[PDB]
């Protein structure tokens, strides 16, 4: 692979990472998932221009939806997060235990 | 209430001899009690004892103990005139067995 | 000595000592995402060398 | 007796039993039917008779 | 034979058809109708088995322990009907289900033709002996007593599960009469060693063998009496017929596996015997008494000889009415008094004379008195471990001496004496439980008059 | 002469939000009888500003 | 909420799962996976709470990573062969990743933790759903790619998932989080077998799924989600709590009950590999969900608690609301061992 | 067809029936003032449904036939004995406060179905909203324990949330001295030993809390006794309300089909009664629970479900 | 687990350590009988702050009344036992 592939795979693993460690806010973490979005769109848009697959182009308009609902959902939960508790804490979300 | 729960007291015991003063122990019915005694006790001494142990007395022999016996009484008698052995160590023929060729 | 105390304490005592602290060690967590996400993290970082590195 | 209609009333709710029954029948003369026809098939494909 | 199989599913319907009242002498009845039915299986040939079809066959091994089944389940309907009076219709007809579908799965258990089929069953009958103890059960002991029943029993059995499935993607049967025709030994390597240990845990536990008997105690003391009626004197029964079956593949390698197991029945068979002797309650005495007379099963097992299982099958049988006698004699003083403590009731020969005979019967069958079957067993288990070995006659005699003391010490703390000033509540035995007496002691002396019935197919 | 049946002793030990209770988990409050946690008093403070003078 | 949106939603829900099983697309995967994801958060939350909220939260975080490393596995495998159609996954590193976000989407161990909290959140009937209707989608792409599947790590997740429901399972008082530890070890049972027969996997999930609905529906006809309070059905109808017994001994794994069945086939399979093992301790393991259903039955069928004095008035009414399926659900839950050779119609 | 969300998808909608008499009304009062006679007739004149106030057989008159059960197996509590004993020892006083409580519970969901259902109005003659009034006074003459307080406060907190309170309060003033005198007037031998304490804890109660926070939820009607009888000018009083201030007038389509939906299903209505709390007050035996429950499966219209008892003339079961 | 179970003592030690914390009494001659008004020369304005730093320290507030009679470490002592329900 070229450099650009080991670029775009290592901002994907470090949104990931991003996500998995959560500091205080809820926003932050929604932040690194249109990360990890953006990244796997810019990967596919590349892996399918080198390849010249035509009817190809069009996946990644479809992942950029499905990108923005999953977003909305996201938003929706922290407004009623917030509602609750005044806070878009995760500390907060401790009620259920295992 | 210096309570915990309410609860029914723990009854006493009621003796069958009470209101029966021949019982039988069975149950508080005395028709019932009577007939279970009754079905009881031929159903289990009548039908099943005597008659089950006279069946298994005059069971026929399948066990073949009599059949032996003078299977036995016929070979002995055979091989006693013939001066033959009475009984053979090997209870195979030797001629329908194939030993290894070598033991070296 | 033996049928009340020790045939007691091998088998069966030791079996349900041993289940119950498993279980306590087990259910007994905050509920906090931080915590499990990082575990998260952890699991997905093993498996990619112990066993996604031997093909 | 009862101090409301209780709606299931004396009689039995007969278009409901009639629609039971009638499911019921059906598909028994279905099976019967539907045996029938895999046994003369059958038969049929190896030549019995 | 579903000529015995379909009457017992059809007890069931009887049971749960018939009037508030009229239950316990339905069911007496037909159940008595059964075992007659089912002595008909004792008529067996000298070569092979009666081969019924594809799934059930009778052997000369299992046909007495049929009967037996078939004759305990009248017993235990008359010894519960006393202590289920006050007790509502339907829950007096689940009681009645439970003991129909245990019979039902015992029957299944000694023809089943296959190892799977007959693993099946004889993990079946867990569910009613364990609802049983936990629902009409007396004390909160009983809680925990019906868990060490289901977990010792099951940790043993799912090896022998996965030791089965196993051998049949081997050898391509589980079929009895194929495993015996198309039998190969097995050489000395761990596998080898695992394989056995996995056929006879499962077993052992069962029995069961010194060290995991715990279970035992709790679960005959917290029984009701049917309950332990039927956990004395067949489910104990199903590790010796299992374990006589498996043994046919387990050749040469139990010449020394079975050393560990034979060292733990005869010292555990002592300690038992020993432990009877300083015992408060009275039913935990039968109840060590039961794991003695199995130690001596277990090695009669073990030694792998003709006469060791002659002398098993009798002592199975034997001990199957002995202690179900004994458990029925305990349980009718402790109905008069509601205590199971031995030296609470005493001089009780006094005020119940026809009684105190039963109970001596009972205690002489204990201690093996010749020529009662249980001697017949002991004495070809003697021979046979004295053949094995002539220092096992020491360990054997000692055993016999025990027996014997903690025997009359029942029989003397119970029965003769003087009785308990304080209690005064001690009515004349009813008929039922003279009746269930007589019922357990006269077919033992039956068999006595013809002990080749018992003796098992080695005969 | 009655069999043993659970009281509210016995009942008791089922009761906590876990069984086989430690010193962490004494504290652990089971949820309450239908599933809504009381409201919190978060209260948002409203913006304050001058309207003038300037 | 409506029941026009609730009936719109549940029918969103299906058709993501649906299209998760008929598609022969990564992208339609996806999209699948994407649909039923975005249909299944409000039927969360339909009775809203704060419970409901954080339980919709954290498996809206939970699913959303999951479906992030299931695109980012897609799309090294197309990086690597040029190839959308569902197969033998020509990458290893893709494979890995695959895995472990499938497993996440299950609530297999080590990601197992949002299970309990999720169930107990939510009420019994979102908890049905949650744990009947939302394994079939990932489990079928498992189906589909299990020549691929690498046994080390799979086998690890279910010894894992066995261990960790049973020990979880434990030490629970409520119903919900004791059903949630049941679920991660039929999960665990469900996945031990995949590399070796996807048949058995199917015939699992589905007496395992038929068990459950039979559990959530005696759960929901007798209003209980505590031990405790499961303790009074006996007093008000003791035909539901002794069904409830016997379909808690079905879950145990006794014969001759159907929940055996299952087992019994995986452990057979595993020896026809060489396999011994892992069957016997698995069965070993499951002894413990055995002692937790037993300690249930205990408290609520075969011993009686005490009540209480407004049960009276219970006593005088009748259950409104009948679920048409409980009988049939009851009877395939406990009597189907005998039919156990007609699951060679499943393959 | 019974009412579901099919009814609901396809017509049925509760809005369209209210027609301004709607109109939930509750008459309040101490002991022994006449606010059921005020409540019959503001039902007669305004052509509303009239609910006596619900006894400890209330459950009773609505299941079954009408008729009353024995005590033993419906109550399990007495009226009577808690004005002989007000402070014995084996719980009867909260015993019946407590079964009092489930009473009103179902009395006020049986009116809410009702109005809901037809879209006719509705008379009680006290509420859930009221029924802690009793257990206050009861508290604070040392007749109850605290834990029993709280165990009320738990089980009202859980079951009165879930409903909508009365339109209008109307409340019957009369001063002590004179219930006492209207008491002897009386004649029952058991009111005579009310304390006088008791019916001033009563009256505290009711003007020093029901009425203050119910006065945030609607305005209250509060007249004298002298101005009680007058019938019709309370009557004419309440036609002339502006009822735009609570939670009734904020009401729409799907917020009525979810409390239409919790009316019906008594069951789901008397879940929270029932809590797992083991006070001793209210907490039976599991052998007297047995017992009792085994009795009232035998009365003659109780073993099975109500179209479903031959024993009481029930036909065509076989094909029910 | 939470805070360890509070005793007498170590009140005695916390309220003792605020007091000598307030620069207007010298350590050595404070005691926990001493009176703030005759003994420490205190005047009541000087009181109130004392109790304000009570309520810090302990965590809790006490009305007006109440608190305006503790005029010695004792009292303070004994109330905030009593309010903790503390008898060790
Ligand atoms: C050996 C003699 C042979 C006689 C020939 C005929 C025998 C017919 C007997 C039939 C079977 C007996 C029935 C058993 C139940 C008991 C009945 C009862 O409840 O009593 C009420 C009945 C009514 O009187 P009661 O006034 O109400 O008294 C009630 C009070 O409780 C007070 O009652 P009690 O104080 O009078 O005591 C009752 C009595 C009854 O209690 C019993 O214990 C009797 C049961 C025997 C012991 C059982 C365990 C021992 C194992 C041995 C197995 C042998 C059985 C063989 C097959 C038999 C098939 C049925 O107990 C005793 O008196 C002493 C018992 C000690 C016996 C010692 C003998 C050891 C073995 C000796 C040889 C045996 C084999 C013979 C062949 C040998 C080689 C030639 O009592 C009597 O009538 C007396 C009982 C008769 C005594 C029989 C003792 C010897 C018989 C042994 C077996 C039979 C062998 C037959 C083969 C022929 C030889
Ligand atoms: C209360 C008062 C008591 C004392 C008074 C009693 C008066 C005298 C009566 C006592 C009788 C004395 C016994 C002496 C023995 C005589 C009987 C004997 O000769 O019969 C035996 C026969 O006995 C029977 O075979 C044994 C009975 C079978 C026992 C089965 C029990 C029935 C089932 C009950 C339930 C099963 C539970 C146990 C499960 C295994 C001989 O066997 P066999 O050598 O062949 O016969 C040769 C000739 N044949 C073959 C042609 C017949
Ligand atoms: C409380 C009651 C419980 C029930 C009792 C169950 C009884 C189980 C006992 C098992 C009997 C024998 C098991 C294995 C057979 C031989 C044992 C071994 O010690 O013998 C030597 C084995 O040598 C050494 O001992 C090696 C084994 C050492 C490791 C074993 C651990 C034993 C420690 C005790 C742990 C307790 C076990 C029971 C747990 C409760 C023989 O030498 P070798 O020829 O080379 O091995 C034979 C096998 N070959 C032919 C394939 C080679
Ligand atoms: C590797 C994993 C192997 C798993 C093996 C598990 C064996 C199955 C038995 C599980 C027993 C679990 C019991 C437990 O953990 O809790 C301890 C329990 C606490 O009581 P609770 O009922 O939970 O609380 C109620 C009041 N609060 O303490 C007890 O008293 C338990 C009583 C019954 C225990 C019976 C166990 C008998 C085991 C027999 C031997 C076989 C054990 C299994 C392994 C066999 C060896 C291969
Ligand atoms: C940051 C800068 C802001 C500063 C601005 C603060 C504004 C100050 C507001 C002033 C309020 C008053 O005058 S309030 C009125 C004050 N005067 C009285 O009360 C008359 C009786 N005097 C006394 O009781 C004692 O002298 C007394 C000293 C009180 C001690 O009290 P004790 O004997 O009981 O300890
Ligand atoms: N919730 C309650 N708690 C205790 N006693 C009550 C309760 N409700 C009614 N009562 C009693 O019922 C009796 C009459 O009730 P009431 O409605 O006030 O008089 P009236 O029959 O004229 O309407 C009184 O003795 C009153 O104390």
């Amino acid at each position: 692979m070229p450099l650009v592939y080991m670029n775009i795979i290592m901002a994907f693993a470090i949104a990931l990472a991003g996500l998995l460690m959560y500091r205080s806010h809820l926003m932050s973490s929604l932040l690194c998932l249109e990360g990890m979005m953006l990244s796997l769109f810019i990967m596919s848009t590349l892996i399918i221009l080198n390849t010249h697959f035509t009817l190809a182009n069009m996946m990644p308009i479809i992942l950029l939806v499905f990108a923005a609902c999953e977003a909305a959902l996201g938003l929706s939960l922290l407004v009623m997060v917030s509602n609750t508790y005044g806070t878009d804490y995760v500390q907060n979300l401790n009620l259920l235990q295992c | 209430p210096t309570i915990r729960l309410q609860e029914d007291p723990d009854p006493e015991d009621e003796n069958l001899y009470e209101k029966n003063p021949d019982s039988h122990g069975y149950d508080k019915d005395p028709i019932v009690d009577l007939w279970n005694m009754r079905v009881v006790f031929f159903f289990g001494f009548s039908i099943v004892l005597v008659l089950g142990s006279t069946f298994v007395a005059y069971l026929p022999d399948y066990r073949m103990q009599e059949w032996a016996r003078r299977e036995a009484e016929r070979l002995v008698k055979y091989r006693e005139a013939n001066g033959l052995p009475l009984m053979e160590s090997n209870c195979f023929d030797p001629n329908k067995i194939q030993l290894p060729e070598d033991e070296d | 000595l033996l049928d009340l105390i020790w045939l007691e304490t091998i088998l069966p005592k030791t079996t349900s000592f041993i289940q119950m602290k498993m279980s306590i060690m087990v259910s007994n967590q905050k509920g906090l995402i931080k915590l499990y996400f990082l575990s998260f993290l952890i699991t997905i970082m093993i498996s990619m060398t112990l066993f996604n590195y031997h093909e | 007796k009862f101090y409301i209609r209780e709606p299931p009333h004396g009689s039995p709710d007969w278009l409901k039993v009639g629609l039971t029954l009638g499911t019921s029948v059906f598909l028994w003369i279905y099976l019967i039917k539907q045996h029938k026809e895999d046994v003369l098939e059958y038969k049929r494909r190896n030549g019995l008779e | 034979m579903l000529k015995i199989i379909i009457p017992t599913t059809m007890l069931l319907p009887m049971t749960w058809m018939s009037k508030h009242n009229m239950i316990w002498i339905n069911a007496t009845v037909h159940s008595l109708l059964i075992s007659l039915i089912s002595l008909s299986l004792l008529n067996q040939l000298g070569e092979n088995s009666l081969n019924f079809s594809l799934t059930f066959f009778s052997d000369s091994l299992s046909a007495p322990l049929l009967v037996l089944t078939t004759w305990l389940l009248p017993l235990m309907l008359m010894a519960s009907q006393s202590h289920l009076s006050k007790e509502t219709t339907t829950r007096k007809k689940l009681y009645i289900t439970m003991l129909i579908l245990l019979q039902l799965f015992l029957i299944m258990t000694f023809t089943a033709t296959e190892l799977i089929l007959f693993y099946i069953l004889f993990e079946a009958t867990l569910v009613p002996t364990l609802i049983i103890i936990t629902r009409w059960g007396n004390q909160t002991e009983r809680l925990n007593a019906g868990l060490y029943f289901l977990f010792y029993t099951l940790a043993g059995s799912l090896p022998l599960l996965v030791a089965l499935v196993y051998i049949q993607n081997t050898t391509g049967s589980l079929n009895f009469l194929i495993i015996h025709y198309w039998s190969h030994p097995l050489s000395n390597s761990w596998s080898n060693i695992f394989m056995w240990l996995a056929c006879i845990m499962a077993f052992m536990v069962k029995m069961p063998l010194y060290g995991l008997h715990l279970w035992l105690p709790k679960a005959h003391v917290e029984a009701p009496i049917a309950g332990s009626m039927v956990l004395a004197a067949v489910l104990l029964k199903l590790g010796g017929y299992g374990m006589m079956r498996i043994t046919t593949i387990l050749n040469p390698l139990t010449n020394y596996m079975a050393y560990p197991f034979l060292m733990l029945s005869m010292w555990g068979m002592i300690m038992t015997s020993s432990i009877c002797l300083r015992q408060t309650d009275l039913k935990s005495l039968i109840a060590y008494s039961s794991v003695s007379h199995m130690a001596l099963v277990i090695v009669a097992i073990m030694i792998q000889t003709p006469w060791s299982f002659m002398g098993a099958t009798a002592l199975m049988i034997a001990h199957g009415l002995t202690s179900s006698m004994l458990f029925c004699l305990a349980n009718t003083n402790y109905e008069r008094v509601h205590s199971r403590t031995m030296i609470l009731a005493r001089g009780l020969q006094t005020l119940l004379p026809l009684m105190a005979t039963w109970w001596l019967v009972a205690s002489l069958t204990n201690l093996a008195l010749p020529p009662s079957i249980n001697l017949i067993g002991e004495l070809f288990i003697i021979t046979a471990s004295f053949s094995w070995s002539n220092i096992t006659i020491i360990l054997m005699g000692m055993n016999m001496m025990i027996t014997a003391l903690y025997s009359l010490y029942m029989l003397i703390t119970t029965q003769r004496g003087k009785y308990t000033h304080h209690i005064n509540n001690i009515k004349p035995s009813f008929t039922r439980e003279n009746a269930l007496m007589a019922l357990h002691i006269l077919p033992l002396l039956l068999l006595t008059l013809n002990p080749k019935m018992i003796l098992g197919p080695l005969y | 002469a009655r069999q043993w049946q659970p009281d509210v002793e016995w009942a008791e030990q089922f009761g906590g939000a876990v069984m086989y209770p430690t010193k962490e988990t004494a504290h652990w409050k089971p949820p309450p009888w239908n599933d809504v946690d009381p409201p919190k008093d978060t209260l948002v403070s409203n913006l304050t500003l001058n309207f003038g003078p300037q | 909420m409506n029941p026009i949106i609730y009936t719109t939603l549940i029918m969103t829900v299906m058709s993501g799962t649906m299209l998760v099983m008929i598609s022969s697309h990564w992208l339609l995967i996806w999209i699948g996976f994407e649909m039923n994801l975005l249909a299944m958060i409000p039927v969360l939350m339909k009775n809203f709470n704060p419970r409901a909220t954080e339980a919709a939260t954290k498996y809206f975080l939970t699913q959303a990573t999951a479906s992030m490393m299931l695109m980012m596995a897609i799309i090294i495998n197309l990086l690597y062969s040029g190839q959308w159609t569902i197969t033998k996954m020509f990458n290893p590193v893709a494979m890995t990743m695959m895995t472990m976000a499938l497993a996440m989407k299950l609530g297999l161990s080590p990601f197992h933790f949002w299970v309990p909290e999720v169930t107990q959140g939510i009420s019994l009937q979102a908890g049905l759903l949650l744990l009947t209707w939302q394994k079939l989608a990932p489990l079928s792409v498992l189906c589909q790619i299990s020549q691929s599947i690498n046994p080390n790590l799979m086998l690890t997740m279910a010894m894992l998932s066995i261990l960790i429901g049973g020990w979880g399972g434990l030490n629970q008082t409520q119903l919900r989080k004791i059903m949630a530890y049941s679920s991660i070890a039929h999960m665990g049972w469900m996945t031990a077998v995949l590399p070796y027969n996807t048949t058995m996997t199917i015939l699992n999930l589905l007496i395992y799924i038929t068990m459950t609905l039979a559990m959530f529906m005696l759960l929901i006809h007798s209003s209980a989600t505590t031990t405790l309070s499961l303790s009074h059905t006996w007093n008000k109808m003791p035909v539901i709590t002794s069904l409830m017994m016997v379909t808690l001994l079905s879950m145990g794994g006794l014969p001759p009950l159907s929940g055996f069945m299952p087992k019994w086939m995986i452990i057979q399979e595993m020896t026809k590999n060489e396999s011994i093992i892992m069957p016997t301790l698995m069965a070993m393991t499951a002894l413990l969900n055995l002692y937790f259903y037993m300690r249930l039955a205990y408290s609520s069928s075969l011993t009686m608690f005490p009540s209480t004095n407004n049960m009276k008035m219970k006593w005088q009414f009748e259950h409104t609301k009948q679920m048409k399926l409980l009988p049939t659900m009851i009877v395939l839950s406990t009597l189907v061992l005998p039919m156990t050779p007609a699951l060679s119609s499943l393959n | 067809l019974q009412y579901g969300p099919l009814a609901f998808v396809l017509g049925e909608r509760t809005t369209r029936k209210l027609t301004e008499t709607s109109k939930v009304i509750t008459v309040d009062g101490n002991i022994c003032s006449g606010k059921g006679r005020l409540a019959r007739e503001i039902a007669e004149k305004l052509g509303l449904r009239h609910f006596p106030e619900a006894g400890i057989h209330y459950a009773d008159s609505t299941t079954g036939d009408g008729k009353p059960l024995d005590v033993q197996l419906s109550g399990n509590c007495s009226l009577e004995k808690f004005y002989d004993d007000p402070k014995s020892n084996d719980g009867n006083s909260y015993r019946l406060q407590s079964w009092l409580y489930a009473s009103r519970l179902l009395q006020y969901a049986d009116a809410l179905e009702h109005l809901l259902s037809t879209g006719q109005g509705v008379v009680l003659e006290r509420s859930i909203y009221s029924d802690f009034v009793f257990l206050e006074a009861m508290y604070r003459q040392g007749f109850i324990r605290k834990q029993c307080v709280e165990h009320y406060n738990e089980v009202k907190k859980v079951t009165a949330c879930e409903y909508l309170p009365p339109h209008v309060v109307v409340y019957v003033d009369v001063p002590v001295p004179e219930i006492q005198s209207r008491i002897q007037k009386k004649g029952n031998p058991h009111e005579m030993k009310i304390t006088a304490a008791y019916l001033q804890d009563i009256e505290n109660a009711y003007k020093k809390t029901f009425l203050p926070e119910m006065s945030e939820k609607c305005e209250v009607l509060q007249y004298s006794a002298r101005e009680a009888e007058d019938a019709e000018k309370v009557v004419e009083d309440i036609e002339y309300l502006k009822c735009d201030k609570g939670p009734w007038p904020d009401q729409d389509d799907r917020t009525f089909h979810r409390l239409r939906m919790l009316v019906q299903n008594k069951l789901e209505v008397l879940n929270y009664t029932t809590i797992p709390v083991y006070l001793p007050e209210i907490t039976i035996g599991a052998h007297q629970s047995d017992r009792v429950f085994q009795k009232f499966t035998e009365l003659p219209g109780r073993k099975y479900s109500p179209g479903y008892n031959e024993d009481v003339g029930d036909k065509w079961i076989w094909l029910k | 687990s939470d805070a360890p179970p509070l005793t007498l003592e170590a009140i005695k030690d916390r309220v003792l350590y605020v007091l000598k914390l307030y620069d207007k009494i010298d350590p050595e001659k404070l005691s926990v009988n001493s009176h703030f008004m005759k003994d420490l020369g205190l005047d009541s304005l000087d009181q109130v702050e004392i109790i304000m730093a009570m309520e810090d320290e302990f965590g809790f507030e006490i009305p007006d009344i109440d608190a305006e009679k503790l005029m010695c470490p004792q009292e303070i002592v004994d109330y905030i036992a009593d309010k903790k329900d503390v008898y060790e």
